[PDB]
């Protein structure tokens, strides 16, 4: 399951999590099993304007 | 003020909505320890202090 | 002190059932003896510990 969110947000990709993203755009089942992936992609997505 | 001198604020007879405080994009960092930070809106509290 | 045996069976039920019925009020190590108080302060993830 792909998607882009900001830096600090990735900590809310966690079963039971509260947030803004977490309870509105992606909730994760509390018992998830399995692996999440993030990395820094600030030199694609994003622009001078 | 300082932590080394942290102010004490009481909070009572009141009607708190927690709702402006978890609707905020603002906090960096957002958690509670001892309570849902959704059940707030539902609980009776008295000795609140910031 | 003639009906001591039945009055002392009796007294060991009772006396049991209230022991029981006593440890309802003991929370365990969790934050309440109360499962109602648990259920509507937490969230699953730690309600359920």
């Amino acid at each position: 399951d792909s998607f882009v969110i900001r830096g600090d947000e990735v900590r809310q990709i966690a079963p039971g999590q509260t947030g803004n993203i977490a309870d509105y755009n992606y909730k994760l089942p509390d018992d998830f099993t399995g692996c999440v992936i993030a990395w820094n992609s600030n030199n694609l997505d994003s622009k001078v304007g | 003020a300082s932590v080394y001198a942290w102010n004490r604020k009481r909070i009572s007879n009141c009607v708190a909505d927690y709702s402006v405080l978890y609707n905020s994009a603002s906090f960096s960092t957002f958690k509670c320890y001892g309570v849902s930070p959704t059940k707030l809106n539902d609980l009776c509290f008295t000795n609140v202090y910031a | 002190s003639a009906l001591g045996k039945l009055q002392d069976v009796v007294n060991q039920n009772a006396q049991a059932l209230n022991t029981l019925v006593k440890q309802l009020s003991s929370n365990f190590g969790a934050i309440s003896s109360v499962l109602n108080d648990i259920l509507s302060r937490l969230d699953p993830p730690e309600a359920e510990v």
